[PDB]
């Protein structure tokens, strides 16, 4: 997403953070909510990176 | 040159595979460059938050 663009998102759930590192779906729950992030492409909020999925060609999901 | 058809047979068919190779090289080279300086033209400039 930081290089490419909204267009190149993958979807991701508080299931999927909480499972990388020793997390709890309750805990990081509470973290990203009014969190703001400042990266060359824009001022993004932590909440707007996660998002639902669709089913799509390859067993894949966009 | 004909791809070296009946020139000598022996040495022309060499000479004709080397120029031919160095030819690709040099468009390879031509065509990376040319990409890289692309690539550097509208790379982008950081501005303001």
């Amino acid at each position: 997403f930081f290089e490419q663009g909204e267009e190149y998102m993958k979807p991701m759930v508080l299931a999927d953070i909480a499972q990388a590192v020793e997390m709890h779906e309750s805990t990081i729950s509470r973290v990203t909510t009014q969190k703001y992030l400042h990266s060359p492409r824009g001022i993004f909020e932590l909440k707007y990176f996660f998002s639902s999925h669709v089913n799509t060609e390859g067993g894949g999901e966009a | 040159r004909w791809l070296e058809l009946g020139l000598t047979d022996e040495e022309k068919q060499n000479q004709l595979e080397q120029l031919a190779e160095q030819y690709d090289e040099l468009k390879h080279e031509f065509e990376k460059k040319l990409e890289a300086k692309r690539r550097k033209i509208t790379q982008g400039d950081d501005l303001a938050p």
